[PDB]
């Protein structure tokens, strides 16, 4: 019944995904163990979407864990949850990628992609109807940007018609760590436009803006960025997991957000987010998730929508709300704010409704943006990558894996294309 | 979050440095080791490292070995770090152009790639607290080389200077008055408040209040860090009326020149007193306008009053503050100018002044510092620029300045810039 | 219904603020965890006008927290009610305004106003029917004057016909701990004059005078002050709270108390307040609230409105009491001091009455003055003003921020232009 099927890659996947998965589980009750534990029986209706069964009713995640290094496997496997994954699932080779995307997509991955494709075909084939692959990674560095688009490719040419669901953590220039992210995320980049039916563009830029601007953290970790980024994955899916007024899967979105095939790279949020000393003081209500996840401020990409118009905006919401409620703000938004929506479009906002708020508060809602304001992400790795590609720097480390130059020519070509794409409707 | 970077230079600014580091380690609750057994209050003063170490935020510098050799050496030699004690090989000689033409040329680079190091360990660093003597050839030269290096590298910060300036009568040196003069660019370009201090004024203070009749320079330091342990006590503590750094500024400095503020302590006292005065809020308020308890020998009644900072720690109430500026107000000898009807900016901080175990003055409820602009102050320039002139007269020791790389020039220029300070002070009163 | 969004900002608007905080709490029977925990339905009925509601019935007020120094909102935090607050709330900077209102208004505030704003958003996004801004700040120092009278510009250019009520402690020369004091609030009431639709002149002489010559306080700390201006805070909105036999709305009070669009400047009041040793020895009766209401010692600003005319006086009484003995005694004063009052106006008083009286007393009487007599709060620093700006002192520190010696003089010219308004119906 709908199942998907996860994939977790390089550092950054395997960490925001072993957080999604201590997230999951609080929802549906399930202990560290893999044993269920939850107050409801709606926890254990749909707990077939994320998880196996197994012999004394305990439950194995439908991860795959890949990486070119075993320090994260055994960072995650050590970890709150680490026990909970099979250990069949957890595919690894020796020597990492160096932050290569070529090592990643040709020699490295190209050796160990053998030997994750057909894990996935083991978790594919015990599924009852699979609805699609939901895979996390980052667009710097090598692993996540070139062997998690290597995977792309080949599970897209192996599953032609379910959905490719894919949550990119990538680069921008005032939180940076890595001197070659631009050549990376480039490459990368390319296979996205093409082979993924979303791809969800998550900051860290943006993710520290939230951690300083909003919930007032005076030392935010990647544990802490991470946390946000887990409340989107558990946020869009929730429709296919919990019973609702209005019922969306990952599909029903598609259809509604995805007005031009490749205009599919969408910008998250989540609601409501509070200083920890101030909830007391905050009223939890429909208008007031309104008036936070539709600011600039909330969204987990570094672009500004008041730079650009939104194509589609999907809320879904969470909690025992108004229908009158809800179809009201989403109104009131898009009228009121009517300079930042397309105007070729007669209802920007795709709403949805589920019965059930995350565990801890009364109402919640995860928002998706599609905005031709997202030609600022691809912009300015566009404009570091030609930098330094004028001159040649760092090539030999990726033609030295049998690269040519023609396909970083061929990359850029292909981000600009989709810069195009997003400023021909502004 | 509200950093300061301590810059110790001298023999007189490392000595006042070694009462600064004695009493913030005690304020702190820190062991000399920088351990701390059982809040970020030390955060302004101490960086600490993932041992449970606290190192301070402070440099050390003398172009002589003597001085912080005897720092590596005694109680303090496990709380700093080994390479922000920094010293040359050869004296300044009390010469001026020793220490910023010749010798501190050459230790420059290395003092500024420490302070670069300590700078980077902030976020939002608050200012610089220089210490220096304005007679000694490291003192002015070396303090002038520096700040004239951190006013185009730090330009925004505040720099606040704690100097130790000639007497009316007490000197150490016959080039003093050279020194002095030639440090009056540095002060007036390249620093945002400067708190001149005197030998003899403290000296008296001494004599007077704590009953001491033979004072060594231990006793004296003991003072000097006291006041900026006090100035400092709002950016470290929680208060009624905490005041930052530059809200302290924007109300001492009436005008971009008019940035030299006395300071003075109250109470000033020994255990054998302590025990019968009331120590009120109205007795050590009135205790900062006596004469007597100014560490400058001028008389504040023959200028006037532009703003008072008065900055209290310890059990006092904004209704006792008041009640007690209202009767300064109330007071005829006590004249502030025309143009500051408001005259007092008043701070309120909850932490009690801290005791060095080993020193004279004693445990006490309450303290005021009191930092106070006022035209005043001219007379201890005016004193110093008639020493300068009889020795200018003859050429007196200027051999040894010109002999060092500096120009014969400057010495004009010097007395020239500072007669212009000695103007615009008059300028104001008015 | 009715909703207010409520606004701290520097030392004294958050000190006056989470005081209350405190004192609106404790009517509403909200425990400091954010939990309900009162006696009554009528604490719950209105409980949107100043929190949220969020999950599990917690309360979150509907604050907005702004500062250049991080040490005030640790104040807060750590204090006695610090937890209520939401984490994202706590808008702030690191390095102070200096007490420098160019700081404040044009460097320090100008790069932090984009990161409040759009906090003010989400809380008046969750609205259901915003009524106003209620602002808590100083005209002393930079923080409160200059950069409180910046969102006050930003808030009433995007919110131009909600109401705008502030609360505001300003300058008095023997009661004083800054310098520049009179700059700073010069160039502060410029702003307000021209935004705000109601301003609440408050004293810290006044104050204490209040705490010295009423209640008998040996040692009144700020703590004490704050206090008594709380008391008139939660006072002046109490009929959008709780039921009346005459009600007024912040709106009901502008339209009777404001004759000509800039004579907004009022002087508030509260009654009863008693030496803490004699209450059993007092009355609580409507002719002994009345004669400490109207008398000359109350008032909160150091105004003797024997030197002058009221225009209006609102007095907003709670508790059980006649409507004929509320009705003589507002006519009797006003016909037995008639000298005191403009003979333009017909009644100069207007009345209103609630059901619910403070927690603790059986009835209570909030006051608020506009009266010719504010001209002399006006003249005073008019005339401190004057006398260091005639000799520049100070100015390098405010054009240092890229300000004007232009915008000095034309702020002591606005000053002069509302000190001559009021003068002019004297
Ligand atoms: C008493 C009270 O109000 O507790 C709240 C709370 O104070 C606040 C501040 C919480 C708190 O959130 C954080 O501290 C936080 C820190 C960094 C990054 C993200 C969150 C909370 O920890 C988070 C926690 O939320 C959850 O548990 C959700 O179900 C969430 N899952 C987890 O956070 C989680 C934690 C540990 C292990 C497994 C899951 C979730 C979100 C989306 C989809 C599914 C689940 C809640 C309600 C609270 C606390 C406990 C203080 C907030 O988060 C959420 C998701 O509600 C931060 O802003 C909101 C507003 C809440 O009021
Ligand atoms: C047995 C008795 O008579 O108790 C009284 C009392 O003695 C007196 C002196 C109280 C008392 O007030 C003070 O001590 C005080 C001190 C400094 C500044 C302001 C007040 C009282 O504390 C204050 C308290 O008032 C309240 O609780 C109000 O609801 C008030 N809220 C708070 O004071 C409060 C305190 C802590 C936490 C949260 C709120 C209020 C005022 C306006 C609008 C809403 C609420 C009351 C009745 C009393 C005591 C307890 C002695 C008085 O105050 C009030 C508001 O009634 C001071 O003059 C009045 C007359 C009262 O008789
Ligand atoms: N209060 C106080 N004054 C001191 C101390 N040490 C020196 N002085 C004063 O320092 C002044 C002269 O400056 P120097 O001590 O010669 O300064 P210096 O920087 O070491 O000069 P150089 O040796 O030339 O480098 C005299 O007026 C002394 O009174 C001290 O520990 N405390
Ligand atoms: N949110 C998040 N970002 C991370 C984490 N670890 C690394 N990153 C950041 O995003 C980039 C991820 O690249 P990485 O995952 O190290 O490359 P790979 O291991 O070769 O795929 C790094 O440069 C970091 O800036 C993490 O745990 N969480
Ligand atoms: N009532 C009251 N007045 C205060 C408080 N704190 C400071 N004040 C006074 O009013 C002025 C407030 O200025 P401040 O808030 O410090 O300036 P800012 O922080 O830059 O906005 C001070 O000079 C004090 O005299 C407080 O807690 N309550
Ligand atoms: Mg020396």
């Amino acid at each position: 019944m709908r199942e998907i099927v996860h994939l977790q890659a390089g550092q950054c996947g395997n960490q925001i995904g072993a957080k999604f998965w201590e997230v999951i589980s609080d929802e549906h009750g399930i202990d560290p163990t893999g044993a269920y534990h939850g107050d409801s029986d709606l926890q254990l209706e749909r707990i077939n979407v994320y998880y196996n069964e197994a012999t004394g009713g305990k439950y194995v995640p439908r991860a795959v864990l890949v990486d070119l290094e075993p320090g994260t496997m055994d960072s995650v496997r050590s970890g709150p949850f680490g026990q909970i994954f099979r250990p069949d699932n957890f595919v690894f080779g020796q020597s990492g990628a160096g932050n290569n995307w070529a090592k990643g997509h040709y020699t490295e991955g190209a050796e160990l992609v053998d030997s994750v494709l057909d894990v996935v075909r083991k978790e594919a084939e015990s599924c009852d109807c699979l609805q699609g692959f939901q895979l996390t990674h980052s667009l710097g560095g090598g692993t996540g940007s070139g062997m998690g688009t290597l995977l792309i490719s080949k599970i897209r040419e192996e599953y032609p018609d379910r959905i490719m669901n894919t949550f990119s953590v990538v680069p921008s220039p005032k939180v940076s760590d890595t001197v070659v992210e631009p050549y990376n995320a480039t490459l990368s980049v390319h296979q996205l436009v093409e082979n993924t039916d979303e791809t969800y563009c998550i900051d860290n830029e943006a993710l520290y803006d939230i951690c300083f601007r909003t919930l007032k953290l005076t030392t935010p970790t990647y544990g802490d960025l991470n946390h946000l980024v887990s409340a989107t994955m558990s946020g869009v899916t929730t429709c296919l997991r919990f019973p609702g007024q209005l019922n969306a899967d990952l599909r029903k979105l598609a259809v509604n957000m995805v007005p031009f095939p490749r205009l599919h790279f969408f910008m998250p949020g989540f609601a409501p987010l509070t200083s920890r000393g101030s909830q007391q003081y905050r009223a939890l209500t429909v208008p007031e998730l309104t008036q936070q996840m539709f600011d600039a401020k909330n969204m987990m990409a570094a672009c500004d929508p008041r730079h650009g118009r939104y194509l589609t905006v999907a809320a879904i919401f969470r909690g025992r709300m108004s229908m009158k409620e809800v179809d009201e703000q989403m109104l009131n938004v898009q009228n009121k704010n009517s300079s930042y929506f397309v105007e070729w479009i007669p209802n920007n906002v795709k709403t949805a409704v589920c019965d059930i708020p995350p565990r801890g508060l009364k109402m919640s809602a995860t928002f998706i943006g599609n905005s031709t304001a997202i030609q600022e992400l691809f912009k300015r790795i566009s404009e570091q990558f030609t930098a330094m590609f004028r001159r040649k720097a760092f090539l030999h480390w990726y033609t030295g894996e049998g690269m040519d130059e023609m396909e970083f020519t061929e990359a850029e070509s292909n981000m600009n294309d989709l810069v195009s794409e997003y400023q021909q409707y502004q | 979050m509200r950093e300061c970077i301590s810059v110790h230079v001298g023999q007189a600014g490392v000595q006042i440095g070694n009462s600064c580091w004695e009493l913030y380690c005690l304020e702190h609750g820190l062991q000399p080791d920088g351990t701390m057994p059982s809040d970020s209050s030390f955060g302004t003063f101490f960086s600490e490292t993932g041992s449970g170490k606290h190192v301070p935020r402070a440099v050390f510098v003398d172009l002589e070995q003597t001085v912080i050799g005897e720092i590596r050496n005694g109680p303090y030699r496990s709380l700093f770090h080994p390479e922000q004690l920094i010293t040359g090989k050869e004296d300044a000689a009390n010469n001026y152009a020793r220490g910023h033409y010749t010798i501190g040329k050459e230790l420059i680079d290395s003092v500024l790639d420490r302070v670069r190091k300590m700078a980077d360990q902030c976020s939002g660093l608050q200012g610089f607290l220089v210490f220096h003597s304005f007679g000694g050839g490291t003192g002015s030269g070396f303090t002038s080389l520096l700040m004239e290096r951190l006013s185009v590298d730090y330009g925004k910060k505040s720099k606040l200077e704690f100097s130790v300036y000639p007497a009316p009568r007490i000197s150490t040196a016959v080039v003093e008055p050279y020194n002095s003069i030639l440090t009056t660019h540095t002060t007036l370009e390249h620093s945002d408040c400067a708190f001149m201090v005197d030998n003899e004024a403290i000296y008296d203070i001494c004599n007077r209040n704590l009953d001491i009749e033979r004072p060594s320079y231990t006793n004296l330091n003991r003072l000097i860090a006291q006041i900026v342990s006090s100035i400092t006590a709002s950016l470290r503590f929680d208060g009624a009326l905490n005041v930052d750094l530059t809200e302290f500024q924007t109300n001492l400095v009436p005008y971009p020149r008019i940035h030299f503020p006395l300071v003075t302590y109250s109470p000033i006292i020994s255990a054998e007193k302590a025990y019968h005065e009331q120590l009120s809020v109205p007795e050590i308020t009135n205790a900062c306008f006596e004469y007597s308890n100014q560490m400058v020998k001028c008389d504040p009644r023959r200028g006037k009053y532009m703003a008072c900072c008065l900055l209290y720690r310890g059990d006092v109430v904004p209704k006792d503050v008041n009640a007690a500026i209202a009767a300064i107000k109330t007071r005829r000898s006590i004249q502030f100018v025309d143009w500051c009807p408001t005259g007092f900016k008043v701070g309120i901080n909850y932490q009690p002044p801290t005791a060095v175990p080993g020193g004279d003055v004693a445990k006490v409820l309450r303290a005021v510092c009191m930092l106070s602009n006022t035209t005043a102050i001219a007379e201890a320039w005016a004193r110093l620029d008639h020493k300068f002139d009889l020795m200018y007269s003859k050429r007196a020791f200027v051999h040894w300045y010109v002999g060092e790389g500096m120009e014969e020039g400057e010495f004009s220029e010097a007395r020239e810039d500072m007669a212009a300070l000695e103007k615009d002070y008059e300028e104001v009163g008015t």
